[PDB]
């Protein structure tokens, strides 16, 4: 071929994403990205606790107990954030040539920037969180149990230094550079 | 007891991982080690230009 343009689909237990050549990094990354840059925006911050309080009132409504509604308003919290950010893998329209198959879009925050406040504010949201909504179910250790267990493995594993670009081909052979 | 030590787990990394490095930012081929050693381009040991409007002295030593 004359310019050898083709993805890989290799099979591993652990792989990470290769890093990009120059034509694809410093030529096809260029302009803003419109999918990841109204994060350090006006009222992007606020936005979550407001959702989180009308799922509280909405769970409320039904009027069932305490334990039940938390327990139910942070998974459904958790679940959702996980579903929005971190499962799905593209960008809904076409960038330039499609440079952005295979990254998410917490990758894509901050030009892959590591350490930002937005990304710190966003990890110390679900600690927080659990942290008030434990004291309703102390005396039920399972329920306990799986609190713990949804919020270290959905809301706190993938938002780490590890879990960068870190595929795994269980669930599906996954596509890398 | 276990439920107070996983709490005190979390804060501990939640601050960890507040006070983090200073916004660390994103970070060759041997087939083109060869167009690095062609594209080298030396210059001269002596430079000639001056040479010629400077030879008056040697002309000018008595022998
Ligand atoms: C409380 C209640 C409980 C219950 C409940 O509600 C709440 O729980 C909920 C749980 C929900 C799901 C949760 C999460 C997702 C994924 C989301 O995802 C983005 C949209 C779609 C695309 O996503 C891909 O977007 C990129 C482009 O595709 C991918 O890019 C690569 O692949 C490219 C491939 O060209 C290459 O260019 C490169 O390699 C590279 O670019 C990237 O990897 C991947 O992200 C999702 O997948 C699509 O998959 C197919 C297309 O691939 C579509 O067609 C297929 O449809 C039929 C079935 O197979 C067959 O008849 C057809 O023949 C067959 O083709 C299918 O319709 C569609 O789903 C779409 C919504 C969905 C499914 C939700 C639905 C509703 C629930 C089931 C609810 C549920 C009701
Ligand atoms: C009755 C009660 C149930 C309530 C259900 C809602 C649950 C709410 C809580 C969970 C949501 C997290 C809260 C924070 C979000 C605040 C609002 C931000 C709005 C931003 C919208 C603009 C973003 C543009 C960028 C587009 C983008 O991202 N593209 C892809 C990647 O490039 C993403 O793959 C894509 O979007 C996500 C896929 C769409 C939804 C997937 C699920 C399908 C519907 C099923 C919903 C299940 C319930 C949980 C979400």
């Amino acid at each position: 071929p004359v310019t050898d343009h083709r993805r890989r689909r290799a099979a591993a237990v652990i792989s990470h994403v290769e890093q990009e050549t120059f034509e694809d990094e410093n030529d096809q990354q260029m302009l803003p990205n419109m999918n990841a840059t109204w994060v350090d925006q006006r009222g992007a911050w606020l936005i979550h606790i407001v959702v989180i309080v009308l799922l509280r009132l909405f769970y409320s409504l039904f009027g069932s107990t305490p334990k039940w509604t938390w327990t139910l308003t942070n998974m459904t919290y958790i679940i959702g954030f996980y579903i929005m950010f971190h499962l799905v893998k593209g960008t809904p329209f076409d960038f330039n040539g499609g440079a952005y198959d295979n990254l998410t879009m917490w990758e894509q925050i901050n030009d892959e920037t590591l350490y930002t406040p937005t990304r710190k504010f966003l990890l110390i949201v679900p600690i927080v969180l659990f942290l008030i909504s434990n004291q309703y179910y102390r005396n039920d250790m399972t329920l306990f149990l799986s609190n713990l267990a949804v919020t270290v493995l959905i809301g706190v594993v993938p938002k780490l230094g590890i879990t960068h670009r870190l595929r795994i081909s269980i669930p599906g052979i996954t596509g890398r550079a | 007891p276990y439920r107070t030590t996983v709490e005190i787990g979390l804060i501990l990394y939640g601050i960890i991982y507040y006070l983090s490095k200073p916004q660390q930012k994103k970070s060759l081929s041997p087939q083109e080690i060869d167009a690095l050693i062609e594209d080298w381009e030396p210059e001269p040991l002596v430079d000639p230009s001056a040479t010629d409007e400077q030879s008056w002295r040697v002309a000018k030593t008595p022998v």
